């Protein structure tokens, strides 16, 4: 996640193309969000 | 780290004001991804001293 | 063909093609010319 | 030997092996009173015949992704993979769209889909992707 | 749909009037206020 942060945020700005590609791949693979944000469990970030 | 990555993947304020479809779409995707109540709860989360 | 069509749908909203787009069109269209010449040399003659 | 094209009436079919039955269902919405879509089952027809007037969906228009973006910014065309299409309900005469309402209590992330009167937003467009690697 | 539907031909899925007689004799259901609870079928015809 830190590597992706350095990939998508450079020079105090948010790079549009990399941001869009990263969020696209993230929502293609929901398991990357962790157990809290999984659809079926619905654990909730605050509860986690 | 995940929430930070999403926050820095959020579109720029210039894009939001310009109203580009892809910018508003990614912003809405993040808005659905992360809820307001959990965020305000973790902001208000008590910390030991 | 699909890529050139997508390039057209991108530039059709634009009033005037920029020089970068003109160079890309010229390069892709020269490649297309080469492919068309390859096909014509395939079929030239009575190769049923 | 045949391919789906524009202006072809189509029913959206899905399969689910529930209780080892392999029930085949189809998308359907009343449109008036209940714009929300649902799955009515066409697997068991001999015992209970399924209605299809709420299940027919005409392919209004297929288009490429970039051309769709241009149209949003602003001929039996054969459908192909990677193209956004528009589905219009036969009875309801309103287009299938992804509603922002999320009634799913099992998954708060998931959104609902229903019928929208006007095809002005992008939520009414749906792009197919290649299911199998074949 | 098959799309083999012959033009000007009944194909199923089209609601229609049967017209049992020569004309103005279409088969309809029992009356709304009838004691039959709209169960029987009659070739009433006319304004129906």
């Amino acid at each position: 996640l830190d590597f992706l942060r350095f990939a998508v945020f450079v020079n105090g700005e948010s790079v549009e193309e990399n941001a869009n590609v990263v969020v696209r791949l993230l929502i293609r693979k929901p398991e990357c969000f962790g157990p809290a944000l999984r659809g079926e469990g619905g654990s909730g970030l605050l509860a986690a | 780290a995940l929430i930070d990555l999403l926050g820095r993947c959020a579109p720029e304020m210039h894009l939001i004001q310009a109203g580009k479809g892809e910018a508003l779409r990614i912003r809405a995707i993040l808005r659905s991804l992360v809820p307001l109540d959990d965020l305000v709860g973790i902001i208000s989360l008590p910390l030991q001293i | 063909q699909e890529s050139i069509s997508d390039f057209y749908w991108y530039y059709s909203g634009k009033d005037v093609i920029e020089e970068q787009g003109k160079r890309n069109f010229s390069k892709a269209m020269s490649v297309a010319k080469q492919v068309f010449n390859s096909l014509t040399e395939y079929i030239q003659g009575p190769c049923t | 030997v045949q391919f789906l094209r524009t202006d072809d009436e189509v029913v959206l079919q899905c399969s689910a092996t529930v209780l080892k039955e392999q029930l085949k269902l189809c998308l359907a919405a009343e449109g008036f009173g209940n714009r929300l879509c649902f799955l009515e089952p066409t697997s068991n027809a001999q015992n209970v015949p399924p209605d299809l007037a709420i299940c027919c969906f005409t392919l209004e228009q297929s288009l490429s992704v970039r051309a769709l973006q241009e149209m949003l910014a602003n001929g039996h065309r054969t459908l192909l993979y990677g193209h956004a299409i528009l589905l219009r309900h036969a009875h309801s005469r309103m287009y299938l769209s992804c509603l922002t309402t999320s009634r799913s209590m099992t998954d708060k992330l998931a959104f609902d889909v229903g019928l929208q009167e006007d095809a002005t937003g992008e939520a009414c467009w749906w792009t197919m992707h290649p299911a199998s690697k074949q | 749909i098959c799309s083999c539907c012959e033009e000007g031909y009944v194909t199923g899925g089209h609601v229609l009037r049967l017209f049992h007689g020569h004309m103005d004799e279409c088969l309809t259901i029992s009356a709304a206020d009838s004691d039959d609870q709209r169960r029987l079928v009659y070739y009433e015809g006319g304004a129906v």
